[PDB]
């Protein structure tokens, strides 16, 4: 369900594996709606690491499709995602989203 | 579109600012779930570029200071404002150099005393615990789920403190352009800001500092620029400032009393070595006189309260103490209550302020001055101000009961218990919900099981934990006096902890027996389930009996014996509702009742006359309030109704059928009846001897009751559990064993009874 | 056991508790008098120097007019106000300083006597006679059941004010009640009278028990040591409320006196007088109920003798009233 | 009877020619009419709470009244004037009741009165009311449309 298109610099060899620590500096949107999140304006890149059902597996299936420095634009489906009701009073249910990303992983 | 065309628009900026107001709202005080989410919609470093801004369309600059006030600060500045006055101190070194604290040229308790916005004090202030904002975590499935949105503070604080230096510095200057053209949008929510940050404790000493030198000259620190004061100004800044000032005023009091502890505690550690020394030097090295047996009457024949009492009437007096102690220890308490004066607003003598009190006495009648002052809220402001730098010792006495020294090595329970307070006092204002009590029990549980409640209750008595949750006792359970009674299991939960609250003291019993009249109005609306009733705490209450009783007020027992002549008046609709065949009154609920007159009279053995004659006069004054089936209008036996509850209970097809047995509960009801007459026996054999006024109670009594039926209530045995079992939900031998009390009281076996 | 081998923090707060020797109550006298000239003075602040023919009020004005506004306000009850009973004991005991304190062989002068009638009259018009008059009796239209501390404090300020005759005020107090033209006061007034202590006898001898039941331990006979606050406990406002209504009429006005027996204006009429009477009638049936108790002794007890005085105390105040309204017939 | 007289004459639409039963000349004079009732229906409300507080049992009506065309005068009005002084009615909300109140928003446009209307339906006065106000952050939909 996950698709992910990637504008590619970066390695594109090391990916982030299992018992890690990804550091994305990352920004949401909404399909064919407007952003609801960003880590650049709050100046704290998400410090955050896998396996751990922390973030919801959509982002973490893109996770493991990335590598260090690349940049990718996430499809995430509602299932995968939130959206069965919804994180309330700021997202719908159905939310077929979106995430801008760029990373380093020290693992 | 540009915001900024909302300048002239002039119809979507009021809608702007109007659901500004809405996101103000919503996020509630004490709704950090809806915090967390409304930064979504926004973002803190928009909300930055906003703050920063300095073109407008005035209202909605205000709106957004204010709505970051109230996402990111609001539920922290409340908690701590319940916690800020609540002095009180564990012992450490740094609690130890304090002072009035005039360092410099061995003058200034006369000259410049130091400031507040000054270093350590080493109060007990709990954190605030944000939680830092984010939106792509999954939901957990309970909890609080969110604490508050976290942002960075000590950047925002410079940020806000140079807003305010380029603000005063436009402002110098009169300009035909304000910000927002009016000075009230310039001179403005940034206040707020500053202030609710203060409040909050996040400034440095630097930072107090330079925002007290923006009012430099009267100040003017030890080591042109126009303080913000002076300047003639509008209303609403004026009472920003006060509520500034208030601040100041508070540190200066706090750092009082925290100087004040710092001397106690080698007062009392010099005081109580010097008192072992001339204990040890009179007992052990008597050479025994009467002068030697004057001091050791001290010791043993007096408490530790009077010990230091008398030993500060020695201590000090207009020189008439007749004192055992050195004249040294006099002389340095003496120097300390001069300098204590001396930081108070007293001159002692038996423009240039140069301090807080003189400036802003001066200042505020400068301003009323100035032209006629509405906005009634800026008169209350000042005027308490001004009457708050006068009787600062009057203050300082309004204080002193508040505060509370403690050693170390608790302050790791206290803090716990103290956020769990501020939960308590978060969950006071906001109406209540399942996830609420929830909370509120958790931690109800979390502060009864620390052994610091127990260690130091009259703490508990200082601040007042009991009055609050009486308080929310009759929120939950008041407003529906029948109907809503939604949300108990917690007004549970709290009576037990009140019930423990009143046990482990003297006078936390006097505490709630002020209360008890309340108490028992809201019993009124009890009556119904098991659990802790607000009755039961009520008979809690007084049970450490002999010094209350006596000072018990009658305008209650009238209350308890109405509730009871309805009790036999009325079916209980709460357990008639399950199937059950509507018996006239009910015996669980004067049962329910009547344990609180029992505990009137009872561990006080043989208890008084002032009370029962009361009792027993406005009960036979009623005597629908017994059992009509004995004490009716008319045919109503004893044991005629015992069998007929025994017929009843013994075969439940004449009974209802949850957990509750109706000839159990009657003569369980009739037993507690017997056993109160018994404790409320006229008197005992001190005077019924001398005296007929008892045997007149004892003779309405006996008219009343006759013999021949307690005894026909021994003959009543019941089976044994052997093979096999049994199970005492029917018949009791205790409530056999009840009316023996009462014969023992009134009656008493002569030759023949006994044998019988 | 003795004040050492015990915990240091328990010491040092029962020694801030205990601080008898050296409290902070002690005299100050340095926020009445000095704090009250202040406000009045700088009202005619030379820098505020408009002349627009209505000069605009001082700043103690501007206070007594915030007071007067939060009481004229419509509602059920009152708050407690510490700030409104603190300004309240302020005032009164500033203007009450000549009364009380100023006034072994002291032989006055009659020339110091009339001094001593003047720093009285000028601390009333320092008062804001001109608005606190109005103020204090607004007051007792809003405080109308309740004996609350709020209520004696202003009934306090108003015997501070009206000591030495005043008939000045007496006529700006009546010219506010025939402008008004208000039920409230008197209704008020009489449920106050309505409810005022007298003797009892069996809290007498709870208490007289009580007391002999001096077997409380260490931190537990302290808290109700006294307890004495429990058979009549209302001489300070009792006495202070019979005193007031005395005052008003001291000076044998003869219109004042006829508006305590009728309201004419208003549409209820109600006679005060009546209510003074009928609440000596229950204080005498229960000093003559205390007196039959004792009157198989020959002997009386102290604390009995000590409650006899201050009920008597009351009567003379109350006859001291009552001679007060017809005095002048 | 007021209430009753608003009742049996809410019952007309448009009541241009559904208010000509008794034929014209008095349909004429129908919206003057009403919305004057709704009128006195504010004016006998405001300061008062007794007179506020008896809509409890009424409130699911008056929200299910409004007919769209004489009603943001002062429908809107007197439900602004009740939601002040009276938290009974405050506490007894069916999340139909704000949904309404969305799509009246969203037919009749941006207005700051319904605005300060929800601004009230938060708080009566100090107490907040968690139930309805998460309801209306969940109802205002961020989808942001």
């Amino acid at each position: 369900g996950v698709e992910i298109e990637t504008i590619s610099p970066g390695d594109g060899r090391t990916f982030p594996k299992k018992g890690q620590t990804c550091v994305v500096h990352y920004t949401g949107m909404l399909q064919n709606g407007k952003k609801f999140d960003s880590s650049r304006d709050r100046n704290k890149p998400f410090k955050f690491r896998i396996g751990k059902q922390e973030v919801i597996k959509g982002f973490e299936e893109g996770a493991a499709q990335m590598s260090l420095g690349q940049r990718a634009k996430l499809t995430c489906t509602p299932d995968v995602a939130y959206g069965a009701t919804g994180h309330p009073g700021v997202i719908p249910p159905n939310a077929t989203l979106i995430f801008d990303v760029e990373l380093l992983n020290l693992e | 579109m540009d915001i900024l065309e909302l300048s002239e628009r002039l119809d979507l900026q009021r809608f702007h600012s109007h659901t500004l107001r809405l996101y103000r709202a919503v996020c509630a005080l004490g709704n950090n779930r809806v915090a967390h989410a409304l930064c979504s919609h926004v973002d803190q470093a928009q909300l930055l570029h906003a703050l920063e801004d300095a073109h407008l369309p005035g209202p909605l600059r205000a709106g957004y200071y204010d709505l970051l006030i109230s996402i990111h600060l609001e539920s922290a500045c409340r908690s701590r404002r319940s916690m800020l006055s609540e002095y009180i101190v564990p012992l450490t070194p740094e609690t130890r150099a304090i002072t009035l604290f005039p360092p410099g040229r061995k003058g200034g308790n006369a000259r410049r005393h130091g400031l507040p916005g000054v270093g350590v004090t080493t109060s007990l202030r709990p954190p605030h615990h944000f939680s830092p904002p984010c939106f792509v975590a999954a939901l957990p499935a309970e909890a609080p789920a969110r604490l508050s949105p976290a942002i960075p503070l000590e950047a925002l604080r410079d940020k806000a403190l140079r807003m305010l230096g380029e603000a005063v510095r436009d402002g110098g200057q009169h300009a035909r352009d304000p910000v927002g053209g009016s000075v009230e949008f310039q001179f403005v929510p940034v206040l707020k800001l500053v202030s609710t940050l203060l409040v909050m404790g996040i400034f440095g000493d630097e930072d107090v500092k330079q925002i007290l030198k923006m009012i430099e000259p009267e100040v003017f620190t030890e080591e042109l620029e126009e303080g913000l004061l002076q300047m003639k100004l509008p209303e609403s800044v004026k009472l920003q400032m006060c509520n500034l000032l208030e601040y100041f005023c508070d540190q200066e009091l706090q750092h009082r009393v925290e100087s004040l502890a710092a001397f106690a505690e080698r007062y009392v550690d010099k005081l109580q070595a010097n008192q072992r020394s001339r204990y040890a030097l009179l007992m052990r090295a008597f050479t025994m006189s009467a002068a030697e047996t004057a001091r050791r009457t001290r010791e043993f024949r007096s408490p530790p309260q009077e010990q230091i009492n008398m030993l500060l009437h020695f201590k000090d007096e207009a020189d008439e103490e007749d004192c055992p102690l050195p004249e040294d220890i006099r002389q340095d308490l003496q120097d300390f209550h001069q300098d204590l004066l001396a930081h108070c607003g007293i001159q002692l003598e038996g423009k240039k302020p140069q301090s807080l009190q003189e400036l802003v006495s001066h200042m505020v009648v400068r301003w009323a001055q100035e032209d006629y002052v509405q906005s009634p809220e800026l008169v209350r402001a000042m005027f308490s101000l001004l009457h708050r730098q006068y009787d600062g010792l009057g203050e300082l006495l309004r204080a002193l009961p508040r505060a509370y020294t403690i050693s170390p090595s608790s302050v790791e329970d206290t803090m716990s218990l103290l956020e769990c307070l501020g939960q308590i006092r978060s969950l006071l204002i906001v109406q209540m919900g399942p996830q609420e009590e929830n909370l509120m029990i958790q931690s109800i549980g979390n502060i009864m099981n620390n052994k610091v409640f127990y260690q130091h209750p009259n703490l508990m008595r200082a601040l007042g934990m009991h009055e609050t949750v009486m308080e929310v006792m009759v929120n939950v359970l008041g407003g529906g006096e029948t109907k809503e009674i939604r949300f108990p299991k917690m007004v549970t939960s709290c009576c037990r902890f009140l019930c423990y609250f009143c046990r482990i003291s003297r006078q936390n019993q006097r505490s709630m027996f002020d209360h008890l009249s309340y108490l028992l109005e809201n019993s009124g609306i009890g009556l119904g389930m098991q659990g802790s009733t607000p009755l039961d705490v009520a008979a809690a209450s007084v049970i450490d009996n002999n010094e209350l009783a006596l000072a018990l007020q009658e305008q209650d027992l009238e209350k308890v014996v109405s509730y009871l002549a309805g009790c036999g008046l009325q079916s209980c609709p709460m357990l008639l509702a399950k199937g059950y065949p509507d018996i006239g009154w009910n015996p669980c609920g004067g049962e329910r009742y009547l344990d609180f007159l029992r505990f009137a009279v009872f561990v006080n053995g043989e208890s008084v006359e002032e009370n029962a004659n009361v009792v027993v006069r406005l009960l036979i004054r009623k005597p629908e309030c017994f059992g009509p089936a004995l004490r009716g209008e008319g045919g109503s036996g004893l044991l005629a109704a015992i069998e007929e509850a025994i017929r009843i209970s013994e075969d439940p097809a004449r009974d209802g059928p949850n957990r509750v047995h109706l000839g159990h509960a009657i003569m369980s009801f009739y037993a507690a009846l017997i056993d109160l007459l018994g404790r409320c026996a006229p008197e005992m054999h001190l005077i019924q001897a001398g005296k007929g006024e008892a045997l007149r109670i004892r003779a309405i009594l006996r008219s009343l009751v006759p013999l021949d039926d307690l005894v026909g209530i021994i003959s009543l045995p019941l089976q044994i559990p052997t093979l096999q079992p049994k199970m005492s939900a029917s018949f009791v031998p205790d409530h056999k064993a009840s009316m023996v009390l009462f014969l023992d009281r009134v009656y008493g076996i002569e030759n023949q009874d006994f044998l019988l | 056991t003795p004040l050492y081998n015990l915990p240091t923090h328990r010491a040092c707060n029962m020694f801030l508790e205990s601080y008898k020797a050296a409290w902070i109550l002690t005299e100050d006298h340095s926020f009445e008098d000095r704090m009250i000239d202040d406000l009045s003075k700088a009202g005619e602040q030379e820098e505020e120097e408009e002349e627009v023919e209505e000069k605009k009020p001082d700043p103690l004005h501007q206070l007594v007019l915030h007071f007067s506004r939060t009481a004229l306000t419509e509602k059920s009850k009152l708050d407690e106000d510490y700030l409104y009973m603190a300004y309240a004991d302020i005032m009164a005991k500033s203007c009450h300083l000549e009364e009380g304190g100023e006034n072994e062989e002291v032989e006055v002068s009659f020339e110091e006597k009339e001094m001593e009638k003047q720093r009285l009259l000028y601390q009333q018009s320092r008062l804001h006679t001109r608005g606190a008059a109005e103020m204090v009796l607004q007051m007792i239209s809003a405080c109308k059941g309740e004996t609350g501390a709020m209520v004696s404090s202003t009934l306090k300020l108003g015997i501070s004010i009206l000591n030495g005759g005043n008939a000045e005020v007496q006529q700006k107090m009546l010219d506010y009640l025939k402008d008004k033209k208000e039920v409230g006061f008197f209704q008020s007034i009489q449920a106050l009278m309505q409810t005022c202590s007298v003797l009892d006898l069996n809290a007498f001898e709870r208490q007289n028990k009580a007391e002999g039941l001096g077997m409380v331990n260490e931190d537990g006979t302290v808290i109700n040591r006294q307890n004495g606050e429990k058979v009549m406990a209302d001489d300070e406002f009792t006495q202070d409320l019979f005193r007031f209504l005395q005052l008003l009429c001291e000076g044998h006005n003869n219109d004042f006196q006829n508006y305590l027996r009728t309201q004419t204006g208003n549409t209820t009429t109600i006679n005060i007088i009546i209510c003074t009477v009928d609440y000596l009638l229950r204080l005498q049936e229960s000093i003559s109920d205390f007196y039959w108790y004792y009157s198989g002794k020959d002997v009386i007890e102290e604390q009995g003798k000590r409650n006899f005085s201050k009920a008597m105390s009351v009567a003379k105040q109350v006859f001291n009233s009552l001679t007060e309204y017809i005095q002048g017939p | 009877l007021v209430l009753n007289c608003i009742d049996r004459l809410n019952v007309y639409t448009t009541a241009a020619h559904f208010a000509e039963y008794a034929g014209e000349e008095a349909a004429e004079s129908w919206k003057e009419i009403v919305n004057l009732l709704y009128e006195l229906l504010a004016s006998l409300i405001r300061g008062n709470r007794a007179n506020c507080a008896l809509f409890s049992t009424n409130l699911d009506w008056v929200v299910s009244k409004l007919d769209r065309l004489e009603a943001s005068s002062g429908i809107l009005e007197v439900l602004y004037c009740v939601l002040i002084e009276s938290p009974e009615v405050l506490n007894i909300i069916q999340e139909n009741h704000i949904k309404s109140i969305i799509s009246l928003l969203d037919k009749h446009g941006r207005n700051h009165k319904v605005l300060d209307v929800l601004c009230s339906l938060c708080v009566c006065n100090g107490v907040a009311v968690r139930s309805n106000q998460d309801l209306i952050t969940e109802n205002l939909l961020p989808g942001r449309e």
